[PDB]
């Protein structure tokens, strides 16, 4: 008796009390239906959900799963009008406008806009970009299978064109959620996705619905950077970086998340090291953003299958509290 | 491109007891599937 | 090929010449793998005629063909002022034989 | 040339050639459904909230 | 939500009442978060600092010293407003109402000054009372930021004058800035106090840097690092300014530290930190102009 | 709340652990983010660096580092503070325990500084366990964005000596009436360094292309120097820009840039934000519900997240 | 002098009571000088003058 006490919750709930003190089957559920509902209300923030409508031409839900990181893709009409000012004159800010419309055309307004870019469609369009390949590449082999090359292609070319004009894939492209249900029909998805709060949390089971588990999997062993080379136990953080090439590899375009107990005040030092990138020298590279916190050190996990073998990192339990871009310099 | 995994409705009744008490991560490369949950997990449920 | 003739009136190869064609004038216009049209919202009747990519697509056994015509997904849609091209999230489910 | 077939059309003139209209038209319809006996299987769940 | 109770003063004329009907969803910066507050301190009268009504820089000051509250009900005899600052994050959707671009379904809405927009559109004057109410715009952080640099901006051209910042398609919408007529002198009529602290704030940065590096580095690491990265950048914008202007350690560093803190009290200022973010659901997802959005406490 | 506990080492006393008891309120520096940890942690014994204790520009250079907490309650056994940088997520507000002589407001974002005030003090020793406890002194950013100038200049006039042996005040302010006398006492090379490396680095950035057009109007300032009492104001009679006074040079390359927007977004991320880098950051801002509308020297500031 | 602060107010034997709680002016008691009421103060003396 004593272990369920305090596990099928009263003893607070006394102390409270104290300072106050001082168709028959259909009839069944209908009874049934209304105490699930008091129990509900008697109970009783830990979660948020976002959801959104978009369509399966960039993302795609089915082919992720229970832990994603979904990347929002923010005016992709605009970019254009972006490209011809903040870029120096000598920039051929006429290569977006075909670059965005190149991916486009690999592939209007209509209903359906065109958001929510996956975290792993971001892995392989800068695959054989950032130093690194055939992990990485096989993240691109799982994309190619389930989500086309040529839109890994096109996007890849905008992401080239982007990072030339100084439109930069951030100021573009922020944190969405962790994908909790797509419920998609034909060319069509609607997203349900965590906003923000812990994602184990959400609709749970052994999967969320009949696939396999939940998880914030890297999906890199070529992502995950895990800093933290020398460390200490402390509630690890999770950051979303892009790191670029500026004439070094024309144009590189680096996405990977890094985890490590420093507050962002810190972070910015330590990407300034470790990176032999910024010999830029116009101004500016790897932006970063927190995912959220990981109030545990220890579930960084090291495995390699997922849809394909995949270097497949799993991260457990996560807080996200997503926070806003910073990129000065 | 993984085995079918552990069967948890299986082995709530067991066949037998190990007669042993080690550490299993470092004969981890004895076995087909091996899983480690500290103090708990949602698949197992 | 109007080397041929057409099957449904075999005894000439086409009627508007300037259509039928391939790279012919109306094919350009109407054909999907051109489109001119796809920055407009607005329905082209055409674009389901003129569209070997679609047309050859489909499978050929008219067993389940007519099946699916009676719910077919129409390419317009009845909620807009003007008749739009049906636009990517949601469906219809008319009939349309043709 | 598009600029003389404007001049043309608009002033009525028959520019030697003709066009063939094409245009979908929408119907609302009424419908009869047969089935048989058991046409389906449809399963039923268990309500959650 | 912890709610406020703005209290509407004696009575008010029938029109009046329905103007703030119609006030449902706006943003009010409440002096103090007291559950009880009168409706004059709300105000836009409740600005006044020097004996004036405050400029868009001496607002962006008071919208950053008070607490902007959402008005979730208005009813006869109150006005009910939830701040936006208490409670936690991420918690308290309260509806806003969108005015201007669309506000997409993310990107943390700032609330910055009216007159940046149509001046005294917006002003809802209450006459029975003889009152009025300036509500903020509720613009995103990347588009609020771009649009009040881009009106300084405009503002110093004019400052001393003989490509068009004020077209600014922000996403698919090119929004307007110029409202044209005097609207643009009434509008920088009233960024000309916040143009001269930018001005102010930049001349005075770069003559007490361009007289320091050559004033320092020559008094070991300091030098050759300093003039590394800097090759051809702080050097020679040194000659170059050197060139078109005028060229003393005490005065130097005493100066240094008055400036140091004027800047920073305008990076204060400016940035328009995120009062909010949206983070819809059955929802449209974009909020069209004039539509109450969700919208919920932190970025 | 995420709090975190710290647990009292032992040893301790009847004298000591009454000294503890009035911390409460008061600000700690945790270097991780943690839920077991130890009391000596927390130490002014553990800001010491190899073999030396940080100098006061070396504090703010740690409290940059590490995570500011309150101390919420303290039990015989352990001391609750929940780590502001995180765990800031309180429906109502965590106390804030006001230690200096200046007076919040309401409002008023609130950042820390090493204890920095002639009559400041602020150091605690326990003797039981050896170690003491140095509390940081809130400060509205303001104020404390003006201290920090005065310690790096101060820093930066002692690297270079020339000129005679009297050199201006900078050890000495005033906020509201009350003239506030900073500690004048120890600089040290690494710790003036960073100071000088990142006020150095970032001016340089905030200077660009369209720069040069805003310089052109200097004349024109000192113009309104003197015809509007505004702007007159402005300029401080200290003024460089005054002494700087006593221009487009064409090359637009296409016309096409707009360089004063351009320079304005540069000028604003690195030279805007200098409190921030130099010093640390408000995390929080005075918020009174009973609607008392400032808090008193010594009173507890009911304490919002983030200005 | 400046009258808008004397037009800002009322003139109504009705209400000229209940404002008098409200003062026409804006300092705190614990400065050195007396002051002008920082935005942080809030206030209500009986301000007859």
């Amino acid at each position: 008796t004593a272990p369920m006490a305090w596990a099928e919750s009263p003893r607070e709930l006394a102390g409270h009390a104290p300072l106050r003190r001082v168709t028959r089957a259909t009839r069944d559920d209908t009874e049934q239906a209304v105490d699930k509902i008091l129990r509900g209300a008697r109970r009783a923030p830990r979660y948020h959900l976002t959801r959104q409508v978009t369509l399966t031409d960039l993302c795609q839900p089915n082919a992720e799963r229970a832990g994603a990181l979904l990347l929002a893709l923010r005016h992709p009409t605009d970019l254009p009008h972006l490209a011809r000012h903040r870029a120096p004159p000598g920039r051929q800010t006429e290569r977006l406008a075909e670059a965005w419309g190149q991916l486009l055309e690999a592939s209007e307004s209509g209903c359906a806009r065109a958001g929510l870019v996956s975290f792993n469609f971001l892995v392989a369009a800068c695959t054989a970009a950032y130093d690194a390949r055939d992990a990485a590449e096989a993240v691109r082999a799982h994309i190619t299978t389930n989500y086309a090359g040529a839109r890994l292609d096109r996007f890849s070319e905008c992401l080239r064109a982007m990072v030339h004009t100084h439109v930069f894939p951030h100021e573009v492209m922020r944190f969405f959620g962790g994908l909790v249900s797509w419920v998609t029909q034909d060319e069509l998805a609607s997203v349900t996705a965590v906003c923000s709060g812990p994602q184990e949390a959400t609709h749970t089971g052994h999967p969320g619905r009949p696939c396999s588990a939940v998880t914030i999997p890297a999906c890199a062993f070529v992502d995950l950077d895990a800093e933290l080379c020398l460390g200490g136990p402390g509630a690890a953080f999770l950051y979303l970086v892009f790191t670029y090439r500026q004439c070094r590899d024309q144009e590189l375009c680096c996405v990977y998340v890094v985890k490590s107990q420093l507050p962002p005040r810190g972070l910015e030092a330590a990407l300034e090291r470790l990176f032999g990138r910024l010999r830029i020298t116009t101004c500016t590279y790897a932006a970063f953003a927190e995912l959220g916190v990981m109030p545990d050190d220890s579930p960084r996990c090291l495995h390699r299958t997922e849809r394909v073998g995949v270097p497949v990192v799993i991260l457990e339990g996560v807080v996200w509290r997503p926070g806003g871009w910073r990129a000065c310099a | 491109r993984d085995p079918p995994g552990y069967r948890y409705a299986a082995a709530m009744v067991p066949t037998g007891s190990i007669l042993s008490t080690i550490e299993v991560a470092s004969h981890r490369r004895l076995f087909d599937f091996f899983a480690r949950v500290r103090s708990d997990e949602n698949s197992l449920y | 090929d109007h080397g041929q003739s057409d099957p449904a009136r075999p005894f000439a190869a086409t009627a508007n010449p300037w259509a039928s064609q391939r790279f012919s004038y109306g094919d350009l216009l109407y054909n999907g793998a051109y489109h001119l049209n796809g920055a407009s919202p607005v329905l082209s009747p055409c674009f389901k005629f003129f569209t070997a990519a679609d047309i050859t697509a489909k499978h050929r056994c008219l067993e389940r063909l007519i099946v699916e015509t009676g719910s077919a997904v129409s390419t317009a849609t009845a909620a807009s002022d003007v008749q739009f091209k049906r636009p990517p999230g949601c469906r219809e489910l008319v009939e349309d034989p043709c | 040339s598009p600029v003389a077939l404007y001049h043309q059309l608009k002033t009525g003139l028959h520019p030697g050639f003709g066009f063939t209209v094409v245009r979908q038209d929408r119907f609302v319809t009424e419908n009869v459904l047969f089935s048989e006996r058991a046409s389906e299987a449809y399963f039923l769940g268990q309500l959650q909230v | 939500c912890f709610e406020a109770d703005i209290a509407i003063p004696s009575g008010i004329s029938r029109p009046d009442a329905a103007a703030l009907q119609r006030c449902e969803g706006r943003v009010v910066f409440l002096p103090t978060i007291r559950r009880q507050l009168a409706l004059a301190d709300v105000a836009h009268e409740s600005f006044v600092s020097g004996g004036v009504s405050p400029d868009t820089l001496g607002l962006l000051l008071a919208y950053r010293r008070r607490f902007p509250a959402v008005i979730t009900r208005v009813l006869p005899t109150r006005i009910v407003a939830c701040p936006v600052d208490l409670g936690l994050t991420h918690a308290g959707t309260v509806n806003l109402r969108n005015t201007s671009p669309v506000d997409l379904c993310n990107g943390d809405p700032v609330s910055l000054v009216p007159p940046v927009f149509e001046g005294q559109a917006t002003d809802v004057r209450l006459e029975s009372l003889d009152l009025t109410l300036r509500f903020p715009v509720p613009l995103p952080t990347p588009l609020a930021r771009e649009i009040v640099a881009r009106l300084v901006a405009r503002g110093i051209r004019d400052l001393n004058p003989d490509p068009d910042l004020n077209v600014l398609y922000y996403n698919g919408a090119r929004l307007s800035l110029v409202a044209d007529v005097q609207q643009l002198a009434s509008v920088n009529t009233e960024l000309r106090s916040l143009v001269l602290n930018m001005v102010y704030s930049i001349t005075e940065g770069t003559t007490l840097i361009l007289t320091l590096i050559p004033r320092l580095l020559a008094l070991g690491y300091v030098n050759a690092l300093l003039q590394m990265q800097s090759v051809t950048r702080e050097a020679a914008q040194l000659i170059h300014p050197e060139a078109p202007m005028l060229m003393r350690r005490l005065p130097l560093y005493e100066a240094l530290v008055a400036w140091l803190a004027h800047a920073g009290q305008l990076g204060d200022i400016l940035a328009l930190a995120p009062a909010v973010r949206v983070c819809t659901f059955d929802g449209a997802a974009v909020v069209q102009s004039g539509d109450m959005a969700p919208v919920i406490r932190y970025p």
